[PDB]
């Protein structure tokens, strides 16, 4: 009935629903875009970033740095957490994780907030999320930087700063990266669940993850209480992706469909952008330049790697190396390979005959793809100049991507290709703006667009729809595209950060079970339809109600039938008094009396007790309890 | 009689019986009779 | 309101595991194994118990295979293709992957080391695999409206 | 040609009934009709020429004819209004105009949002459609328009609610008394959201239907087959109480001449 | 409830010594009846003041005028609707402002038409609620009981005391003296807001709003329609049906105004403003408002003209707009329709007329579109705007 | 009236009690009011009441907490066991009768 | 077991008075081929109503003062009876569910003392015991 939304980020939601007797957390999410306000963390101290001019104000200067007009923070990058203080997270009983992208910020919730509940997620999601936190902690703690910057967080000081730093919100709630001990502790509180697995939460509600088709282990959740069902649609995809397609059927008959994880850059067709990315890197490589591809180690990298494997053979570029640098590179490749049963029917059919599902095993076998754990190992020995490198965080604030941007940024021959849409490629590129590097933005987002979600909504027909307020308006870049909206027959109520929505799905008629012993004693009747009466004792255990074996009446007793039928059913000396809209009947034995009102009857006894029960029973010949 | 009507409803909508169970004796049936 | 269980194989022996369960009018087969050591006519379970000279798909709505051992899935192709069961067959993904090769090896043994007058072939093994529905761990599938 | 009988009363621009006709205002009913009948309108009513023009006293043919196929709901959706209010020329006059200038056999879709409100006393004009029994003084006139026409049902007032002042009969006996075409399409009681498209929903699946029938003489060797089904047709009642069947006594006889 | 008919049947000013037992019994019965009536009134009308600091402090209720009785056929007076409304409400007995005392004989002059489900009891609860005025009047007839009640009211600070304030509010509500109820409403805001006890605090108090609604009903009964409308607008920002919540108080304020307008229209008065108000109020309750709409139509037909500032041009009441459109023709008596100021064209005459080719038609279409767009909006804002902008019509209707 | 606000206020009361452990009369008032709201239908309210009884309590309270080893909600049962454990950690000597009650919960 | 839906209000009222010796009374409506357990009020709301009650006026055998007949007889609930709710009112009456005893004057009918005893079938114990001991169980 309630929904506490702890994050305003659309693709990184954190929603808690105080529905029935359990408060369930839907996703955690970590707004990584706060890192773009900070100066990047380089693997080796660069002269350009160190010698940047401090920003000037009337007062400080060493906290903030200026580069090509944009003003940044000379401090360790910080991450915008979901609102933890709006609702006491100790009361959260269960956390449901949909994607590994939404899996982040979980150490904060599990450790710092006194959360003692359970976390449910699918195994590929858990493993890939573990890899992501591994590489994030490795990048952050590789060359640590102090957190000296705190003056700029002041309420009266942030107003005078330029636009990217002024528009940052919840700055006081930003936190540094969690340590690896917290990551290991958090992942220990997790329960692995398979698709369509019914998990009972204290006998109250049943949750099942349903395949979303967006990523490996990506799942949509449906929470139901046997009469009211709440569907949670996170990032999902209806394309020809490797994971098994969306289970759209199970979302039907949903009272509330909370909808998050819709695509950014809706105007982009992912196949065309993949083709453009391949063509651009082929053009750059043909001219002898290098290519840098900031990406996550386990996200859209696999799809574009497959397309590159197909493309290079026709393009005559098999000679050039395909470097993949990340601390979790080999782990990412192996985890992608072993999760073969988490794929679609086309790709899971490769388990019958002996063959790995993904084709990049063939890239490794022919020594086309070469994965390394860092730059300082065997990579520096096997590095060939006209190459393409997938590495680093797409935020361009830590990882090996910082080093490669600082290295290849001085030449126009080299190019950087952005494929993840979750970071503003002009804002992530801000601390390096005076580069001559050729910068290309061809994001690949396979998530649902507004046409697809409109079709899905018309297919599912949910009673109420909940979405971020960003989807109830056209995007600010366009501001005139009515097609980039969630159009529903209901108004499709929305939310912003730290908003509480009182859902109208409150319904009665909770389910209960009656045992055969009591059902033997229960007998129905006929009315105008069947009906019965039940008197029993209620036994409740684990929020499951059982009916153990130990005022109103209804019928047709009009004045005429009352006077006629029961006139001489056993007594005598009965008179009828001519009362308006009825008749008053009383006996001379002890002035015992019977009075009837419109659609009502009642029996009076005057100094008599033995005949009163039989008087009531006589009228009970044709009186039900409807 | 609430346990009567629902049981009758459940038993009414059922499916065909096994031949061996129809031909069984003392809830046991000889298998591979042709041999 | 009764659960009637009739193990016509592996009742008091090991081998040829094939158990019939009638729970709520839903007749399910719990395994389709075969016996080892028997030469002829007792390798496979007695499917005349389920009204032979008729369509088995009407009687059975679900067939379940525990694992890929021959005493639990060996009679599956003969059963399905020969006696004419076109209904669903449920078995885990590794069971689906490893079941046909065991059947192929035993088929090679039967055609080479013994007689093969009343045995199945590789094409008929592959025909059986079409009806198979893979089920993941803890995947509560809905084989019927009420049976899961 | 055929003209939709729109009410020329001033209340037609505003909602219907004393307090509420059914569900929301007329705009919601028009939108529901457009959404539900769009598939039928685009396939069955492409040649029905109806114009949502303004009228002072009764529906008249002044504007040029147009091929209105999906603008039927627009006639009752944000329609124009005129400074005129003629209650006696709303149904009787429009019906007479349809009978005279359009005939009793013409495709007309009389679907619109109209008040259909009588007076606040002894002023109920029930002779518009119930001239057979009520208002027998005009029984020899052209009323009650005994000719084929589109169904016009005004289920505005509730029979239970209007029975308090003994005025339920006047409001309820409007749709049923309108020539008695087939059956009485009159709903008395509370109103719901789905009731808006109830009137328009009577011909959702009544456009075409499959059938099985073959015409031949005896046995033959080049008998013609008819894949598409024709409209329903029956000559008698006992022989065709259910869908037609084929017997095993086919014979060919008789001379064919013109 | 009916036991006061026997105690009061003896000599009120009896001998102190010769009838000492009778006088003592009468005084005791009168005191008990007064205490019971005060307790019942406090429980029914003062739920916040009767609750302690740790108690729930529920939203208090209030008693309103018997507008349903006037609308109902039980008290269908053909010529006792306009001037006799105050008489029907008070019985011409509670002339003085009696604090902690009810001097009214309306219990015997009329009754409460309550069904089995409308009230808690059709015999006990209704009679007990109606006989409070009669029992209090009987107590006031006896010198000792009246003196005791006066002493209690003086000593207990009846304005501050919860039971005495509730009794005073009920007496003013039935008496029609809106000034006493208004004073009680003003005191119920500061008294509840400045007290450390649990109750409704601030201007948005349930008891204050209920008292304001009671004052509006009393003003309407007294014939001051303008004062009643002002009190109703302020509140918005023997027995009757009304919930104890503050939200339900706002939608019940217009009932008294509708009853007064219906009574005026059904009488010999042809005030078109009352007819317009009744037409606006036709959507408040149905089929009870059908009689009010018929009376409004009759009044409009009899007057032959109407004068208003904004009825269909800006006001977006669906029922009022439909009624005005219907009455524009000869159905409403063939009278001129005035929606805008000095506008409306001719609709009472024959339909075949030109007038303005496209000017008046465009203006009417624009007004109809504006009304349709604002149709979803509540009628309370429109009613308040008409009550301020078009107060001349309301003043004319009131006198 | 509301259950979330009641549970949060019980959390606030627990914080105040832990802020003043040397105050005795305050803790008796706190445990009394925790016992008062211990019968609420909301499992959260009962959880916070049991937490109050565990952190604050004379060292009767074991019987009161022991009564909720049979509560239908499992998390209320966990809260009761944790309250008894925290009472033991504070220095209270638990009764042997708790052994049989805990044995059923295994 | 029989799958049945019980209304939320009745379910909450189950432990509202039955948390600490208790019972649950309701009516099951097997309507529209589904089982829906509800209270009596929702049973009325579903869809033939004809209420039957007891509001008997037993001619009291006790012939004493008006105070004795009215203000002393009505305190006969708390003697030994159980499972009855308690609500205090200053005025003076016993209002536990469909129970009211302070009826009218002690003897209106030209006979002995007359008092109205009212009860329903769920609270039949109190009304039955009261009527039994008021018929002849309170002599002078
Ligand atoms: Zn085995």
């Amino acid at each position: 009935m309630k929904l506490y939304c702890l994050s305003g980020h659309p693709t990184l939601p954190c929603n808690v629903l105080k529905f029935k007797s359990t408060t369930i957390m839907l996703d955690c999410g970590l707004d990584m875009t706060s890192t773009l306000n900070f100066l990047p963390l380089p693997l080796v101290q660069s002269p350009r970033l160190s010698n940047l001019p401090g920003w000037s104000l009337k007062d400080l200067d060493k906290e903030l740095k200026e580069c090509s007009g944009h003003v940044f923070v000379d401090s360790v990058p910080e991450f915008c957490l979901p609102e933890t203080e709006l609702i006491d997270l100790s009361t959260v009983d269960v956390i449901l994780i949909s994607n590994y992208h939404c899996m982040m910020a979980l150490p904060y919730i599990t450790e710092h907030t006194g959360f003692t509940g359970t976390v449910y997620a699918t195994e590929p999601t858990v493993q890939i999320g573990r890899l992501l936190m591994e590489e994030l902690v490795n990048f952050i703690e590789r060359v640590p930087k102090a957190q000296s910057a705190s003056l700029w967080k002041n309420k009266d000081i942030q107003r005078l700063l330029p636009s990217p730093l002024k528009d940052a919100v919840e700055v006081s709630t930003w936190r540094r990266c969690y340590t690896m001990q917290e990551v290991n502790s958090a992942l220990s509180k997790i329960q692995l669940v398979g698709y369509s697995q019914k998990i009972e939460l204290f006998g109250a509600v049943q949750v099942t993850p349903l395949s979303s088709g967006y990523a490996l282990g990506s799942s949509n959740w449906i929470i139901q209480s046997h009469y009211e069902k709440v569907s949670y649609v996170s990032g999902s995809s209806l394309l020809t992706t490797h994971p098994q397609p969306m289970d759209q059927a199970s979302l039907k008959n949903s009272d509330v469909l909370v909808l998050t994880g819709l695509t950014q850059i809706p105007t982009a067709n992912p196949d065309g952008m993949v083709g453009e990315f391949c063509s651009n890197l082929a053009l750059t490589v043909r001219n002898g330049g290098n290519v840098l591809v900031p990406c996550y180690p386990s996200g859209v990298i696999y799809d574009l790697l497959e397309c590159l494997y197909q493309y290079i053979d026709s393009a005559g570029l098999s000679s050039v190396p395909l470097y993949f640098i990340s601390p979790v590179a080999n782990s990412s490749l192996e985890f992608s390979q072993i999760f073969a049963e988490w794929l679609c029917h086309n790709k899971q059919s490769k388990v019958y005959l002996p063959e790995p599902p993904f084709p990049h095993a063939e890239l490794i076998q022919t020594n086309k793809l070469k994965h390394y754990p860092s730059i300082h190992g065997d990579f520096s020995n096997d590095f060939r100049q006209p190459c393409v490198v997938f590495t680093g965080h797409p935020s361009l604030r830590f990882g090996d991507v910082v080093h490669f941007m600082e290295l290849w940024g001085k030449s126009s021959l080299n190019t950087v290709i952005f494929t993840e849409p979750d970071f503003s490629y002009l804002e992530a590129l801000a601390p390096y703006q005076p580069l001559a590097m050729k910068c290309i933005y061809c994001p690949i987002d396979t998530r649902l667009n507004f046409i697809q979600v409109s079709k899905l909504l018309k297919e599912v027909q949910p009673l109420h729809v909940v979405c971020p307020e960003q989807y109830t308006q056209p995007p600010p870049a366009q501001s005139h595209r009515m097609d980039l909206m969630i159009d529903c027959q209901p108004p499709a109520m929305s939310y912003r950060r730290a908003e509480v929505l009182a859902l109208p799905f409150k319904r009665r008629y909770e389910k209960i079970e009656i045992m055969p012993e009591l059902a033997d004693s229960l007998v129905p009747m006929e009315i105008k339809i069947s009906l019965a009466t039940v008197s029993a004792v209620l036994h409740t255990k684990d929020n499951k109600h059982l009916l153990q074996p130990p005022p109103l009446l209804s019928g047709s007793i009009p004045v005429e039938q009352f006077v006629q039928t029961l006139e001489k059913h056993g007594f005598s000396d009965i008179k009828v008094e001519d009362t308006a809209k009825g008749h008053i009947v009383l006996l001379q034995e002890a002035e015992t009396l019977i009075q009837i009102e419109e659609d009502s009857t009642h029996i009076i006894c005057d100094n008599d007790e033995m005949l009163r029960v039989r008087l009531r029973d006589l009228v009970l010949k044709f009186l039900q309890k409807f | 009689s609430l346990w009567s009507n629902r049981i009758n409803t459940a038993n009414s909508r059922k499916h065909q019986e096994f031949a061996g169970r129809l031909n069984s004796v003392n809830n046991r049936a000889e298998l591979y009779q042709h041999l | 309101p009764e659960i009637r269980v009739t193990p016509l194989g592996a009742g008091q022996d090991v081998g040829r595991s094939c158990i019939l369960v009638s729970i709520a009018g839903k007749n399910v087969m719990l395994d389709c194994g075969m016996h080892m050591g028997f030469n002829d006519d007792r390798r496979f379970p007695d499917f005349s118990y389920i009204t032979q000279n008729g369509r088995l798909t009407d009687f059975l709505d679900c067939v379940i295979i525990s694992h890929f051992h021959l005493d639990h899935c060996g009679a599956l192709p003969y059963f399905s293709e020969m006696v004419g069961y076109d209904g669903p067959i449920y078995m885990t993904h590794p069971t689906q992957a490893i079941c046909p090769i065991l059947l192929e090896d035993y088929r090679k043994i039967a055609v080479d080391k013994k007689g093969e007058a009343n045995f199945f072939t590789s094409q008929m093994i592959k025909d059986c695999m079409k009806k198979v529905v893979a089920v993941h761990l803890h995947q509560t599938v809905q084989v019927d409206d009420e049976l899961e | 040609p055929t003209v939709v009988v729109m009410d020329v009363s001033l209340s037609m621009t505003r909602p219907v009934s004393i307090e509420g006709s059914e569900e929301y205002q007329r705009k919601h009913l028009a939108a529901h009709g457009l959404t539900m009948l769009f598939e039928h309108m685009a396939t069955n009513y492409k040649l029905e020429f109806t114009a949502l023009v303004v009228f002072s006293s009764l529906w008249e043919l002044m504007v040029p004819f147009t091929r209105d196929y999906n603008t039927l709901q627009e006639a009752l959706s944000n329609m124009d209004d005129y400074d005129k209010t003629c209650l006696e020329s709303a149904l009787v006059g429009v019906c007479n105009i349809v009978q005279q200038e359009w005939g009793g056999a013409i495709p007309c879709q009389v679907v619109l949002v109209t008040d259909g409100c009588l007076g606040i006393g002894r002023g109920s004009l029930r002779h518009s459609l119930a001239t057979q029994n009520q208002r027998s003084e005009s029984n020899r006139f052209p009323l009650p328009f005994p000719f084929p026409s589109k169904l016009y049902i005004m289920c505005m007032a509730n029979l239970e609610e209007l029975q308090s002042t003994d005025s339920l009969e006047c409001l309820e006996r409007l749709i049923d008394l309108n020539n008695g075409e087939g059956q009485i399409f009159t709903i008395d009681g509370p109103l719901c959201l789905k009731n808006v498209q109830s009137m328009f929903g009577k011909l959702i699946d009544l456009a075409y239907t499959p059938f099985h029938a073959v015409l031949k003489c005896g046995h033959l060797t080049a008998d013609v087959q008819v894949f598409p089904r024709p409209e329903p047709f029956v000559v008698d009642e006992e022989i065709d109480p259910i869908p037609k069947v084929i017997n095993t006594d086919l014979e060919i006889v008789g001379f064919i001449d013109i | 409830l009916h036991r006061m008919k026997d105690l009061c049947r003896y000599m009120n000013n009896f001998d102190s010594e010769a009838h000492a037992k009778y006088k003592n019994q009468v005084v005791y019965s009168t005191m008990l009846v007064f205490f019971k009536n005060a307790f019942q009134y406090v429980n029914s009308i003062q739920p916040s003041l009767f609750q302690g600091p740790n108690a729930p402090s529920q939203v208090p209720l209030v008693l309103l005028e018997d507008v349903s009785n006037v609308y109902g056929d039980v008290e269908i007076d053909r010529n006792k609707h306009i001037h006799k409304k105050r008489k029907l409400a008070e019985g011409r007995e509670k002339t003085m402002s009696s604090d902690d005392e009810d001097c009214s004989a309306k219990g015997r002059n009329r009754h409460i038409v309550v069904n089995k489900a409308e009230l808690a009891n059709s015999t006990e609860v209704l009679e007990s609620f109606k006989l409070a005025r009669e029992s209090w009047e009987l107590l006031y007839s006896l010198e000792f009981l009246d003196k005791e009640f006066t002493r209690i009211c003086l000593a207990w600070k009846t304005d501050t005391w919860l039971w005495l304030r509730i009794f005073l509010t009920d007496m003013i509500i039935y008496q029609g003296q809106y000034k006493k109820a208004i004073a009680s409403l003003h005191h119920l805001a500061a008294l509840q807001g400045s007290i450390s006890q649990p109750q409704i605090t601030g201007q948005g108090t349930l008891e204050h709003q209920r008292a304001l609604i009671q004052l509006a009903t009393c003003h309407f009964a007294l014939g001051e329609y303008r004062m009643t409308c002002e009190k109703v607008l302020d509140l918005m920002c023997d027995l009757k049906l009304l919930p104890c919540t503050s939200k339900a108080i706002m939608p019940y304020c217009l009932h008294l105004m509708l009853a007064c307008f219906k009574l005026r229209a059904f009488t010999d008065n042809r005030d078109d403003m009352a007819l317009g108000h009744v037409i606006v109020l036709l959507q408040q309750e149905w089929p009870r408002g059908e009689n009010l709409f018929l009376k409004a139509v009759n009044k409009i037909c009899q007057q032959g003209n109407f004068q208003y500032e904004n009825f269909f041009n800006y006001v977006t009441n669906i029922d009022m707009l439909e009624e005005f459109a219907y009455l524009r023709t000869q159905e409403g008596g063939k009278i001129h329709l005035e929606l805008l100021p000095n506008q409306g064209m001719l609709i009472k005459h024959h339909t075949v007329t030109r007038g303005i080719t496209k000017g008046v038609k465009e203006d009417f279409r624009l007004a109809m579109e504006r009304q349709v767009s604002r149709c979803g909006e509540n009628l309370m804002v429109v009613l308040h705007r008409f009550c301020i902008n078009e107060k001349i019509l309301l003043l004319q209707t009131l006198t | 009236k509301s259950h979330q606000v009641l549970a949060q206020l019980l959390d606030t009361l627990l914080a105040i009690g832990t802020k003043l452990p040397e105050n005795q009369a305050i803790q008796m008032r706190l445990v009394d009011v925790a016992c008062k709201h211990l019968t609420d239908t909301s499992h959260g309210v009962r959880n916070k009441c049991l937490q109050l009884l565990g952190n604050l309590g004379s060292l009767d309270v074991q019987k009161i907490i022991g009564d909720y080893f049979s509560d239908q909600d499992p998390r209320v049962r966990t809260a009761a066991i944790k309250a008894m454990l925290q009472l033991h950690e504070r220095g209270l000597k638990l009764h042997q009768t708790i052994y049989n009650q805990a044995c059923k919960l295994l | 077991s029989i799958p049945v839906g019980i209304s939320l209000g009745l379910l909450k009222r189950e432990m509202a008075q039955g948390l600490l010796p208790r019972l649950l009374h309701g009516t099951l409506i097997m309507k529209d081929s589904n089982f829906r357990l509800v209270s009596s009020e929702q049973a009325l709301k579903e869809l033939a109503e004809h209420q039957l009650r007891f509001t008997c006026r037993v001619h009291l055998h006790d012939t004493r003062k008006e105070q004795e007949t009215a203000l002393r007889v009505y305190s006969h609930l708390k003697s030994v009876l159980k499972d009855h709710c308690v609500q205090h009112l200053p005025d003076g009456s016993v209002t536990v569910e469909s129970v009211l005893l302070q009826a009218a004057a002690p003897s209106e009918d030209p006979g002995t003392k007359v008092l109205l005893v009212s009860w329903t079938y769920q609270d039949e114990e109190l009304g039955s015991f009261l009527t039994s001991l008021l018929k002849k169980g309170l002599p002078q």
